[PDB]
């Protein structure tokens, strides 16, 4: 196809698309005699998957595995759901440690007077002084 | 022949780039599909396969086989010429004469200058 | 004090220490006969504070300016606490986004049979199909 048309359909740009391509994460679209990256429908929907996978959170490598499954007709939906729930687990732990963060942040905040003073307890307790 | 270049263009499983937009493309007397091409490239391959073995028939330009050749041609004549790659196909004939012609000169280079020879 | 002393007291890696130095997060450590950075307890407290701003989640510049506040006794505990609450706002948005996208992950995990099937709904969902 033409390239901008495909990237405005899918929202990407030729630069990001070419990054993904150099990562070997989709079908390589052929060129033309002139050199335009010859896209297709296969490239279109492979790109759509490679886009939405990192949105889900499957990384470059893992989204590439989703793609090579998208090429594979044998693909194990079983595996796919293991990958799914594994990433669910990482996102859970991410949430939990961020909750620990915000908890300690608010513990430090609410103790601070916020009375435009230089004697901020947060500052001095973040350093191992006194 | 464009039969062979049509094996080339689909050699790597696919092409929709402009190499096909220069190929057969009947004008009314636009990326082409595989169906449409395989249809258009079937009758000219039919003329190919039938037209060669008949050239043996009692003369290279024998009237029956030569009118079969005329069918191959005239069938190609409604269709258009094909892109810059065809220059190679012409050059692939030039390189014949480039040799052949030259070899006669080369033979003449051994023959006509040294001793007397009629003309 | 060399980089090793303040390092193994605070707990940084030497490369990251020299980095935070070159970033200007910390003060200039004075140099030796041969260019060895003669650190102090000031620098040690600075690096302790700089960690405890970093591991909290503040980026390089925010942690650095806080370390600079530690040396400005004109500082304001109010500024410290509003900084804390802006970072809290970031963490809230981050964690609720995590939860939401993990919720759709859960939805699609429910959608899949997960049974070694070629035709998983998910590969058909993230792919721009139908
Ligand atoms: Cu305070
Ligand atoms: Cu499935």
């Amino acid at each position: 196809m033409n390239i901008s048309d495909v990237a405005k359909i899918t929202g990407l740009t030729s630069k990001a698309i070419r990054f993904y391509e150099e990562k070997g994460l989709v079908t390589p679209p052929m060129r033309s005699e002139n050199g335009y990256r010859t896209y297709t429908q296969q490239h279109l929907n492979e790109l759509t998957l490679l886009r939405q996978a990192r949105q889900v959170g499957f990384n470059l490598e893992e989204s590439g595995e989703l793609v090579n499954l998208f090429n594979d007709p044998q693909r194990h939906s079983a595996d796919v759901k293991r990958r799914t729930l594994e990433k669910v687990a990482e996102i859970e732990r991410h949430i939990e440690e961020l909750q620990s963060m915000r908890d300690q942040l608010l513990a430090l905040a609410n103790a601070c007077p916020g009375d435009d003073s230089a004697d901020c307890p947060i500052i001095e307790n973040l350093s191992g002084c006194c | 022949y464009l039969l062979e270049q049509y094996d080339r263009v689909e050699a790597e499983e696919a092409r929709l780039s402009d190499l096909i937009t220069g190929f057969v493309d009947p004008n009314a007397e636009n990326s082409i599909d595989p169906e449409l091409a395989r249809e258009k490239f079937a009758e000219l391959r039919a003329q190919y396969v039938v037209t060669r073995d008949t050239i043996k028939a009692k003369g290279r330009s024998h009237a029956t086989a030569q009118e079969e050749i005329l069918k191959l041609s005239e069938v190609f004549k409604q269709f258009r010429l094909v892109p810059k790659q065809f220059d190679y196909l012409v050059n692939s004939m030039r390189v014949m004469m480039d040799r052949v012609r030259t070899q006669e000169r080369l033979i003449m280079k051994l023959c006509v200058e040294q001793c007397k020879m009629p003309k």
